[PDB]
């Protein structure tokens, strides 16, 4: 029974680092997309 | 007296009286884009760094 609270722990840590790593993802995609659009206009 | 006759002589030869209409204006306003650029993209890596720690630092 304590396993389960263990899975229970486990699925909240990693709740919080896919939130994490979606906002890090969230971030170097718009990066991407303002370089290749202020890259595109200047010729 | 010979230095400044000669000069006013040689200045002589190359006056227009006309004011230049060359400049160099569009090449600075280029560059001033592409450092703003560079610039741009040195705020947002610092924010992408910055969640990062906070995402190793738990």
């Amino acid at each position: 029974s304590e396993e389960r609270r263990e899975i229970a722990e486990v699925n909240k840590k990693l709740k919080q680092k896919n939130q994490q790593l979606k906002q890090i993802m969230d971030q170097l995609r718009n990066l991407i997309w303002d370089i290749n659009a202020m890259l595109a206009m200047r010729n | 007296e010979a230095e400044l006759s000669a000069q006013i002589r040689y200045l002589t030869q190359v006056a227009t009286g006309q004011p230049h209409e060359g400049s160099s204006y569009s090449s600075r306003k280029d560059c001033q884009m592409a450092l703003k650029r560079v610039d741009y993209a040195r705020l947002k890596l610092s924010d992408v760094a910055r969640t990062c720690e906070q995402m190793l630092e738990n």
